[PDB]
């Protein structure tokens, strides 16, 4: 899987990563239906679908 | 050893020291092991002395 | 005639049962752990003389963030009205802590940060100059 | 006529006005009023709260449950309850010269020193409540204590909320 | 030396005289110094007098005043019980004792310093109580109507205010109960800019 | 269906006491796990026996991680 | 479609419009500009006269206001008191202090899920009216809620 | 006329237990980070401190990711300061990385000191207006 | 499933409400606290006068507390037999201890479920009030059973 | 049969156990359905089904 | 002493003894496995295991 955001994922393990100058984050991890990310302290799920 | 404050009036304080010795100092006090004490405070619990040390209370 | 006992209470469920009965043994197992380190290693100071406390610093707050820290210290300057300075580099690995206490000092909010987080990034507090100021670990 | 915040320390008239309320008979609110105040309906009237009441021998003792009486881990005296907190002030008026010992009690886990500090401080509070209401400062005794002495096991979940308490015993001569 | 009953203008200065106990009974505007050291059990007086003392050393001592006297005595005494009831002021500077009761009905004016393991504080209305620097153990407090009194509370503090009532308490007890009825006031009064300060815990977090 | 409705419920109390975050080490590595024993006794046969007062058991090594796990992946 | 919700729950705007009006009959201050809400409230209906005491019908207006606060998405609420000159400076200052945390704590105990709630009093520094004739009625003693509305 | 209790009161009883469990755990962890934390004296703190001098107060909006050597010598020439270096330039350079909008240069060069650590640091003259840049052994 | 017992044989709490009820309008005291249950009986309904020898009618109510016991599940057993001064000290805790012999023996002896019963005496060296008016009719003379509901 | 307990296991032996620090009770032994437990000094048989 | 892993198990049955003589009868009764001591001057009743293999 490979995902472009600016959040901050945190549970299925993220196998790399890298920032912009701009706070645009970009990872690439495996694949899984659901993530878990933090919006602002508060922690969020995502659905992921079409696999 | 050290010491410990009792009580505070504006001017003269009330001391407790480690071995259980009492003493009531002025504005311009003597203590040995300590010096002279050239202020104090009222508001606060400290004592400032001529060997820079502070006393505080009891915790 | 009737009899009864005092704790009466609305009905459970046995898995909660069963969570508290494991958090109880997990908490006397950090417990055991947490008072033969602090026997075993006597500390000499604490971070009261890095982070003093001055007038403005005595507002109050409660909290509740699961989050990086750069988001929160900016939101606690932005009450402090003071100004705020990073110092390094926050490293690709995110810092991420939780707070969730009641009505507590700016201070002493800002010294369970320092604590939490030990050994990643440290906190300074210039007050007459009225600047908070983070530093990460400068090491890797 | 009344307040919800503990009457505001006054002493608490309730007859007066029933007495009122009911003659707008005049026996019929006296035999309301003796029926009400009767210690009898006092204590079923406990029982139909949440307070278990023992009298044995002399010495009278009460035991008030703290995770209702009480917010969560706090000292705070939590203000749904004034109705048992009523019944207590007129119930324990009866007895103007026994001698109070008011004590706490809480579970198993934890810091030692912070169950102690718990108990005490919620046995201070209780102290306190009792103060505010005509009793001289001498009558009174409070201490809180930890784990000492259960009267359930703490292993078991019912007996675990049973452990923690409010003990008050008093004496007669 | 033993029992001093004075009336009528007058000015008795003296120093270094040794006694055991006498009883002092003055009026009439009694313009005394004294500079010795004496222990001494009862004092009376009758009104509209000043009067320092520098010097009194006894293991006991009661007092009770009825007019509008103006006194001040400097050493360590073990009081025990004080009632005012007129327009009264007084201060001391070192007390060291257990049991204090405190009842005060019209106007006083009271500053007392030291260590007491017990205090009762009763004021009725125009009380000005200011027992700052007297660290106590336990402090018991009940004001009624316009009270104002000022305490340092330690470990264990009890308040209660009915209205019009300011009580400003000065230091963290660790168990503080506080409880107003019409108007009353409890409050911290402290400076907020000092280095060392301490916030609450979970055991004294108790919100008006 | 009930079980993760109730898991839901209390939610902010299980990851306050299951801080994985703080036990990560300086260099961003998970501790490894460790398993005790007390006090065992096993019988082979016949005149064997063989006992043993504590024994400690190295389960999995330690590793970096990218992020500290959650209890999600436990109990969900 | 009904595995994504269409709504935020507990919204309903028309709701929102009409609390929000009869709060303004009641006689509670609401603005707003953007984002930024404010609502204002004399301390004269909450309090006694220069105390921290609390009616017990207020608490009323409290579950009402806080069944307002419970319907948009939110980060950092403030809470400021503010009062009039009684006796020196400190008095107000500890007076304001109180009160904001009074209110901070009632209000975290009920369900407003806010991450932040910042509280401070400033006692007699900010006025908003120079016509001082009043005590605690006159509408300078107030009570002030401000937060952003978040996305 | 009304008051209602918290929402979340742990009403039952192993609700209280989990919460109760909660507390201590979180105040045994916060005890333990504690007593193992190493902290730094504000006297010893080997820091470079603000040079307070007038005109280290511009505004500069500056991005860099490289070498020091240049970026201390062109913020010099944009202090009109003179400049020197006290050391040898090892085979693998110095490397920074600072971007940035708006803020002081006096405390950037306090960053760029904080970067550098060991190796590197600097010393700064108010009066004969120069910046020196002290090398390690 | 179904072949195991649902109950514990012999048992229902409304048969252990109405007898409860029944022993302590009977002048018995029964008191509940916990798991630790307490039942105490005067001694002038069970024996003559500073006498070790139990009255023919005494089996009767000895047969409906042996047969209430039994209901429960329990450990250990306490029972403590206590009096007032008549001549000495040690006759009278000799007097206790032969009398909580004799009941702890037919208790025992009956089809009670305890484990482990313990009997001591002590006399008037515990009491519970200061009206020493009556002799065995006191309501001091008494015997106390304690036990412990295990599970 | 793997069998974790705080009881004391009493008839049909057993090959190896172990028991924690808290006092909980583990074993290991050949097939039965029967077992054999004094808990509070009183003898209790408990059964084991499905083997 | 140390508990071994072998549990010491004990059968009773008897009416109407004192706590003495239970006491010397359990302790005859482990034998060779443990042993009892009383200090009736410090109110202290001890035991110990085996220490044997």
């Amino acid at each position: 899987m490979y995902v472009r955001t600016n959040l901050t994922i945190l549970s299925p393990g993220w196998l790399a990563s890298m920032t912009s100058a701009d706070g645009t984050h970009a990872y690439e991890m495996q694949k899984s239906p659901v993530l878990l990310v933090s919006w602002h302290g508060k922690v969020m799920q995502l659905k992921v679908e079409g696999l | 050893i050290i010491y410990y404050i009792q009580a505070v009036i504006p001017g003269r304080a009330w001391l407790i020291g480690s071995n259980g010795s009492t003493l009531t100092v002025r504005e311009g006090s003597k203590i040995p092991g300590y010096g002279m004490v050239k202020l104090i405070d009222s508001l606060q619990g400290r004592i400032l002395t001529s060997s820079g040390q502070v006393i505080k209370f009891s915790q | 005639m009737k009899f009864k006992k005092p704790p009466i209470n609305n009905p459970s469920d046995d898995a909660t049962i069963k969570l508290a009965e494991a958090a109880v043994s997990v908490s006397d197992s950090m417990l055991e752990m947490a008072k033969v380190e602090k026997v075993i290693t006597p500390p000499s100071k604490d971070n009261t003389l890095t982070i003093p406390n001055a007038y403005n610093l005595q507002a109050r707050a409660s909290v509740d963030w699961s989050g990086p820290i750069e988001e929160l210290t900016a939101r606690i300057a932005k009450a402090a009205h003071f100004r705020f300075r990073v110092l390094g580099k926050s490293p690709s690995v995110p810092v991420l802590i939780s707070i969730s206490t009641k009505d507590e000092s700016l201070a002493e909010i800002l010294r369970d940060i320092d604590y939490q987080a030990g050994k990643k990034a440290s906190i300074h507090v210039y007050p007459n100059s009225q600047v908070v100021e983070l530093r990460y670990a400068k090491i890797y | 006529c009344f307040h919800p915040p503990y009457n505001n320390f006054q002493p608490d008239r309730r007859a007066v006005k029933r007495v009122g309320v009911d003659t707008g008979g005049g026996t019929v609110g006296l035999v309301a009023s003796i029926y009400r105040d009767s210690k009898r309906k006092i204590i079923r009237d406990l029982q139909k709260q949440d307070i278990q009441y023992v009298e044995y021998g002399d010495t009278r003792t009460l035991i008030i449950p703290t995770d209702k009486y009480f917010m969560f881990s706090s000292p705070r005296l939590n203000e749904i309850c004034y109705p048992g907190l009523n019944n207590v002030i007129r119930l324990l008026n009866f007895y103007p010269q026994s001698t109070i010992y008011v004590a706490g009690f809480t579970d198993n886990v934890g810091s030692r020193s912070h169950k102690r500090k718990l108990s005490q401080a919620q046995a201070e509070t209780m102290m306190t409540f009792l103060w505010a209401n005509g009793i001289a400062a001498k009558r009174l005794k409070a201490e809180g204590y930890g784990d000492k002495n259960a009267i359930s096991d703490n292993a078991i979940i019912h007996g675990s909320a049973q452990n923690r308490r409010i003990e008050i015993q008093w004496f007669t001569s | 030396l033993n029992r001093f009953r004075y009336e009528g203008a007058g000015v008795v200065t003296g120093n270094n005289l040794r006694t055991s106990y006498l009883d002092l009974y003055l009026a009439n505007e009694g313009t005394t110094r004294l500079a010795g050291n004496i222990g001494l059990q009862k004092l009376e007086a009758v009104g509209n007098g000043v009067t320092q003392i520098n010097g009194v050393s006894s293991r006991n001592l009661q007092i009770v005043l009825k007019g509008d006297p103006k006194v001040l005595i400097s050493g360590f005494v073990n009081l025990r019980q004080l009632d005012m009831y007129g327009k009264g002021t007084l201060s001391l500077y070192w007390i060291k004792s257990d049991t204090l009761t405190i009842r005060a009905k019209k106007a006083a004016k009271i500053q007392l310093a030291g260590i007491v393991n017990r205090l009762d504080v009763e004021l009725w209305d125009f009380a000005q109580f200011k027992g700052k620097y007297l660290r106590a153990q336990r402090s018991f407090v009940k004001t009624h109507d316009k009270s104002v009194a000022e305490i340092s509370a330690v470990n264990h503090q009890s308040s209660l205010a009915t209205d019009a009532s300011d009580i400003y308490y000065y230091n963290l007890s660790k168990t503080r109960a506080d409880f107003m009825a019409f108007n009353g006031s409890v409050l911290d009064m402290r400076e907020w800019g000092q280095s060392d300060l301490k916030d609450f815990d979970r055991y004294n977090k108790q919100f008006p | 269906k009930i079980i993760d409705e109730q898991l839901n419920k209390q939610a902010r109390n299980l990851d306050a006491i299951y801080d994985f975050n703080s036990l990560v080490l300086e260099h961003n590595i998970l501790p490894p796990v460790l398993l005790e024993g007390r006090n065992t006794l096993n019988l082979a046969d016949a005149q064997s026996i063989r006992i043993s007062d504590r024994t400690y058991k190295v389960a999995k090594q330690a590793h970096f991680i990218t992020t500290p796990p959650t209890w999600r992946q436990y109990l969900w | 479609v009904p595995k994504l919700p269409c709504r935020v729950d507990g919204a309903c705007d028309a709701t929102i419009i009409k609390m929000m009006t009869d709060l303004n009959k009641k006689g509670i201050k609401v603005a707003s500009v953007g984002q930024n809400y404010l609502i204002s409230i004399p301390a004269s209906a909450l309090f006694a006269d220069q105390s921290p005491r609390l009616n017990w019908a207020s608490y009323s207006l409290l579950n009402e206001i806080a069944a307002f606060l419970k319907q948009f998405r939110k980060i950092a609420i403030t809470v400021t008191s503010y009062s009039s000159k009684y006796v020196s400076v400190k008095r107000e200052r500890a007076l304001t202090l109180a009160r904001s945390r009074v209110v901070s704590e009632y209000l975290w105990s009920q369900g407003v899920d806010s991450r932040i709630i910042f509280t401070q009093g400033l006692g007699s520094d900010k006025p908003i009216t120079s016509y001082t004739l009043g005590g605690d009625r006159s509408p300078n003693a107030r009570v002030e809620i401000t937060f952003r509305r978040a996305v």
